């Protein structure tokens, strides 16, 4: 059994948020589905749920703007929230929350950003070691993903065939733009003999960048 | 209802016992509709305990829950690096209207073996400078406890244009990794020679530099 | 939590 939130993304203030939760492998008609949100770096906030009866109940702060509906035939539960503001920026989860019952399942979440700022594709730069450097038993290379909006980006190395020794750091927000870096560490004899490329994708702008890391 | 979780954060050593308290402003449903969730960054919360004390499937036995009505406790007996996370209580109340309420969370930092960082610095890619700004990257790898990063340009400490990003704790050894960026105009970058990242852990500092050109 | 309990 699983649940999955539909795509969130970037919304302007005063827009309406509409998310779908699609249920698999269990019966929606007899399972209550909640919507829970989490602002970046903050705590979990229950928005409301549709009961096993098909009727919905809401946190008092959410009642005036929020509608939760279920469609048992389509196995969906829909969250509509009107009158968005920056305060509604969050990851939104749907879940069958098991507080006093055995069944509990949570979706992966989807990021909702509410901002007047514009979608911006990232600039991607290689991070190679210092010019001429031959110091160490291993070498760390990097990929700098600068100036994008909204989150997220995806970053792989060698199309995913380089997955060991990777650290992707959390993005930092400044002036409505994000910057992220990722590093990969390999042995001194691996690079630059072997080709190493970072693959960045920014879904919101339908852009991708491939950057092979070359010695300076 | 209100759900008041205490403490909001705690640092604990491997093997210690952690105690987290949750106080509801009214009784939860049937006095035992209270669950505990564990959340690591970028993941949905994972249920550990439900109905006050029932362990979820596969949850280690070092997690136990107790309480009733309005007062509840999560205990982690023998905390491990894999337990570094934020913990939430979650309660259900039917009156006057059905609702679920989460506590504010408890961030648990786990103290593993101390390890000093290794430091790498990355000069800007050659194609950055034409954009009018450059970003220099410093990485502090595999360390515990926390570090501070200082940037120096031609021997003078920088205070502006610096952003830091720290990874979650390693689930095996509790260590962090950190990325620090220094951002300058292209004119500033091309007007100075020595770029230095200094990573300080207590009373040890580890420094890596490079010269432009 | 089913949203139908006799409270």
């Amino acid at each position: 059994q699983s649940v999955e939130e539909s795509e969130g993304g970037l919304f302007k203030p005063t827009d309406t948020l509409t998310l779908t939760c699609t249920v698999s492998g269990f019966s929606l008609s007899s399972n209550a589905i909640s919507w829970v949100r989490q602002a970046p770096g903050k705590g979990l906030e229950w928005i409301g749920f549709v009961a096993v009866t098909g009727y919905s109940y809401y946190a008092s702060w959410a009642k005036s703007r929020s509608t939760i509906t279920r469609n048992t035939g389509l196995n969906t539960v829909t969250l509509k929230m009107t009158s968005l503001t920056a305060a509604d920026t969050a990851t939104y989860f749907c879940a069958r929350i098991g507080i006093g019952i055995d069944f509990n399942i949570w979706g992966p979440g989807t990021l909702v950003t509410v901002s007047s700022a514009k979608t911006t594709a990232p600039s991607v730069y290689p991070l190679a070691p210092v010019c001429g450097d031959t110091t160490g038993s291993s070498v760390t290379l990097g990929c700098l993903v600068k100036g994008y909006f909204p989150e997220p980006v995806t970053l792989t190395w060698n199309s995913g065939s380089l997955s060991s020794g990777v650290h992707t750091f959390p993005a930092v927000l400044q002036s409505d733009l994000y910057t992220l870096s990722s590093s990969v560490t390999v042995t001194s004899s691996t690079w630059p003999s072997q080709s190493i490329t970072c693959n960045v994708a920014h879904p919101a702008s339908s852009t991708k960048v491939d950057k092979k890391i070359e010695p300076r | 209802i209100d759900m008041t979780q205490t403490p909001s954060s705690k640092s604990v050593a491997v093997g210690d016992t952690v105690t987290i308290n949750c106080q509801a402003s009214e009784t939860v449903y049937k006095n035992n509709y209270l669950a505990w969730y564990q959340q690591k960054p970028g993941q949905p919360p994972k249920r550990l305990i439900y109905s006050v004390s029932t362990l979820d499937s596969g949850v280690p036995s070092r997690f136990s829950g107790s309480g009733s009505g309005t007062q509840f406790t999560l205990t982690i007996s023998g905390v491990q690096c894999d337990d570094a996370a934020t913990y939430y209580c979650a309660g259900y109340r039917t009156t006057p209207i059905y609702h679920i309420r989460f506590g504010g969370g408890t961030e648990v930092v786990v103290e593993g073996d101390p390890v000093a960082p290794t430091v790498l610095i990355f000069p800007p890619a050659a194609d950055q400078v034409a954009t009018g700004t450059v970003t220099i990257v410093c990485v502090a790898n595999k360390y515990f406890p926390d570090v501070t990063v200082t940037w120096e340009v031609d021997g003078t400490t920088q205070t502006t244009g610096i952003e830091n990003s720290k990874t979650p704790q390693n689930s095996a050894d509790c260590t962090y990794n950190l990325s620090s960026t220094l951002t300058l105009t292209s004119t500033q970058y091309n007007s100075h020679k020595e770029y230095t990242c200094k990573v300080t852990q207590g009373t040890t500092s580890v420094v890596q530099s490079f010269n432009r050109g | 939590q089913d949203g139908n309990e006799e409270m």
